[PDB]
């Protein structure tokens, strides 16, 4: 457990709303080569969302989130952000950030190629149903 | 020309990030290109000092690389070289 | 000799990882070196396709670079080219 990942930023928003997920890396961050985000919707398989190179900063995205999601990292701190705009009901899922240690140029897209994992963050996009939650 | 040959400058892994609009449009005809090209490694140097990989992805099979070139601090034009290189690194972020 | 010019092959980012014992010892006189050198980028390709950066460390100021060169599966020698490149990528792990 050389590297620890702290994830946050999940919430409940309406369609078209925005959220920002964060994944702060601690420990031996020097060995980190790629940081990625995965998501799992109800009754569906874990799907790759986005990833970033820890050194160079090159980014990758799955087709369904291109243009709406943007991953970023200021090179001096070990916290990566995933800005999620124009959220759709299909984005409702549990989001997981992960890191690896093997150097590759392209960020891997399968969970087994990542070594360290953060806590799941729940993201829910609801059609005029947050009102009841606001009241409670 | 640079855009036509390699693509638009951007933050993605499938894109390069080097070059302002002047270098992008002119390319090798850019006035200061020889001063930049001197840092480009030769074939023997490229395969000798870099970390090489073979990566098969949905897009295809790729010869990948990563490395770093130490700039000579005793070079008389060391300071101008840094300015020129920094002048083009991630300049697309400043594009209007 | 590759080791004298570009250092030992190793697992570090500071270290190159390309070259088996024959290529290290022979260098450019290796029989299939031209078949490898063809994949090295030109000056324009290097600065056009690679993701470039700059770091000021105690060891000095470094021009960092990384990129991916697509291999053409269409080339008739694609299989041989992949075999040749894989022969030298991370070959140091099996060195005495």
């Amino acid at each position: 457990a050389e590297v620890q990942l702290q994830a946050s930023g999940g919430g409940l928003v309406q369609a078209g709303g925005s959220l920002r997920l964060s994944c702060a890396a601690s420990g031996r961050t020097d060995s980190t080569q790629h940081m990625a985000w995965f998501r799992q919707a109800p009754g569906k398989e874990r799907e790759f969302v986005t990833a970033i190179q820890w050194r160079g900063g090159g980014t990758s995205y799955t087709d369904s989130v291109k243009g709406r999601f943007t991953i970023s990292r200021d090179n001096a701190k070990n916290t990566v952000y995933l800005e999620m705009n124009s959220l759709k009901p299909e984005d409702t899922a549990v989001y997981y950030c992960a890191t690896n240690t093997r150097w590759t140029y392209f960020s891997p897209t399968v969970p087994d190629r990542y070594d360290y994992w953060g806590q799941g963050t729940q993201v829910t996009v609801s059609s005029a149903a947050a009102l009841e939650h606001h009241h409670h | 020309n640079v855009t036509q040959a390699f693509g638009r400058r951007g933050p993605e892994q499938t894109q390069g990030n080097f070059g302002d609009q002047e270098l992008i449009r002119q390319g090798t005809d850019y006035k200061h290109w020889p001063q930049i090209a001197q840092f480009a490694p030769s074939a023997s140097a490229f395969f000798g000092m870099s970390r090489i990989g073979m990566e098969v992805t949905p897009s295809g099979t790729w010869l990948t690389y990563t490395g770093a070139i130490k700039l000579d601090d005793k070079d008389p034009n060391f300071k101008d070289q840094v300015i020129l290189l920094n002048k083009h690194i991630d300049a697309y972020k400043t594009f209007p």
